Order: C-alpha cells, then structure tokens, then sequence
C-alpha cells in the first residue's frame, strides 16, 4: 500500500461518497483503551470472554459490573481530533451535496458527540439497554445505571465480584415488564441488526473512497467491510499505528495515531 | 457472515 498522502488527497478532493470505517483505536485518544491493546483487561478478562451470551446467561452480575464500569468511565470522555475531523468533514462535504458516512464498531458514542450525523453503530451502544423478556431497546444513560450497581465495576485485578442477585441488576421499566436487561451491545456468537447491514452494504456498494481508521480488522463482519471496498476497484485508505491482516488488500496505509493522521487527510 | 466472531 502507498503512503502518499498527496495522492489520497487527489482522491479526497474528488470523492462523492466516502464511507469510514471506525474501531477502538479511533477513540484511544479520548484516554478510552483499546480492546487488543495496553489496557484492554478488565479485572482478569478481556472484551470477547465478556462480551457473549454466555457469560450474561452464567453470571449476568459480572457482565453487568464490566457494562457499568464502561459506562461510568465513558460519561467523562470528550471527543479527539479523530472524531472532529470525522465529524467536520461530514459537514463541510455535506454542504457540497457530497455523502461522508461513518460505520463504527465502537459502542462509545464518541462520533455522536463529536458531531457526526450520518452514524451507522453496527456493535450497538454502551448507552443503550434491551429487555431479555419482550425485547424493548431504550436509552438510559442513568449513573448508576441501577441501584446495586452504585460503587461497583472496579477494574482491579483482584477485585471480588459484587454478586448482585439478578432481581437487583437492571430491570425493564416497559408496561411493568420486569424482564432481566442487557446491554444493547452485539456480542461474540450473536447477528448483526439485518437492517443495519442493509445500510452497510448500500454504503459499501456506492461509495468512492473508504477510510478504514483504528481497527484491528480481525472481528467479523465488520473486518471484511473495507476489503469488499477495495476489491471493487475503489481505493481504500487504512489509519492505524500498526499494520492489520487487511493491510495489502489497501490502497493506502497511513502510519500513526489517527488524532494526528485525519485531521491531515481530511483537512 | 452476520455473526460476530473471531475470525
Ligand atoms: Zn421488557
């Protein structure tokens, strides 16, 4: 893959439809660690033994203290100059009739807060909770989310688990529903929404130029979206401190933070 | 293809 910036910037200036790809590294800047990365380690676990059902059908307390803790840390973080100048661009090309969409991987709803309008959040939301019983999403961005919660989720290796009675985790406010909630956030084994994919595939489909920005590409589906891109022919350009497995499939690779990088490009 | 994995 090149590195020339001047030549993805020939492509920038011309492009109609951009679509940005976005993983955890687009938000390390916020002072928000990675998955795979530092950092990633929550008590003795990291994300992906978290991050299924079958950890939430076998100890929702503990998958519930991990969410919470997320939740608490990510209230106080701001936006970087990634997510700004994802979210500028969006609205300076926007205003020229041209189309800048970003699909992240990220639950963080940094990019919302930074500005971007044309979101497709394809793992879900750390700010949102779903009913195990009749399904209902809502937003909730209560501190503490409930109750026994309060005080709980420290990260420590060492920390003793708060086993909360799962009558005292989070439970659905809907027509006296009661249903035991989980984070509406897509866990290893689970679908992607198919109408969130619908979208994705569209934006795939017709975009111009493509923007692949602080993910390890090794998490499906979302690892195969800037590959499909640059097999049409389009260029695609990746954003990361280090090479990925997608890396050659690029037309571009751009090393370094991407709080530095985008705003470069994007300028 | 429209599970999460690893991958
Ligand atoms: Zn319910």
């Amino acid at each position: 893959p090149s590195s020339s910036m001047a030549d993805f910037r020939k492509f920038f200036a011309k492009a109609k439809h951009i679509v940005i790809i976005s993983g955890a590294g687009v938000s390390a800047e916020s002072g928000v660690p990675t998955f795979r990365g530092a950092g990633g380690y929550w008590r003795k676990w990291q994300a992906q033994d978290l991050a299924t059902p079958l950890a939430f059908a076998h100890n929702p307390s503990r998958v519930w203290e991990f969410y919470h803790y997320r939740r608490e840390v990510m209230g106080s973080k701001e936006p970087n100059a990634g997510h700004r100048a994802i979210a500028e661009c969006e609205t300076r090309l926007g205003k020229q009739g041209r189309r800048v969409v970003v699909i992240t991987q990220n639950i963080d709803e940094l990019h919302r807060k930074a500005g971007t309008k044309n979101l497709l959040e394809i793992h879900g939301s750390l700010f949102k909770t779903r009913c195990t019983s009749c399904g209902v999403v809502a937003e909730n961005y209560k501190s503490p989310i409930c109750p026994a919660l309060s005080g709980k989720g420290a990260p420590e290796p060492g920390t003793q688990d708060a086993s909360i009675p799962v009558e005292k985790l989070p439970r659905c406010e809907e027509a006296g529903c009661g249903g035991l909630l989980r984070p509406h956030v897509v866990w290893f084994g689970e679908n992607l929404d198919p109408a969130i994919l619908e979208e994705v595939d569209r934006e795939l489909a017709h975009c111009d130029l493509c923007l692949v920005v602080g993910t390890s590409s090794v998490v499906y589906p979302a690892a195969m979206f800037a590959p499909q891109v640059a097999a049409r022919g389009v260029p695609v350009a990746e954003f990361n401190t280090e090479t990925t497995p997608a890396t050659n499939r690029f037309r571009f690779h751009f090393q370094g933070p991407c709080g530095t990088t985008l705003p470069e490009a994007l300028a | 293809t429209a599970r999460k994995s690893t991958g």
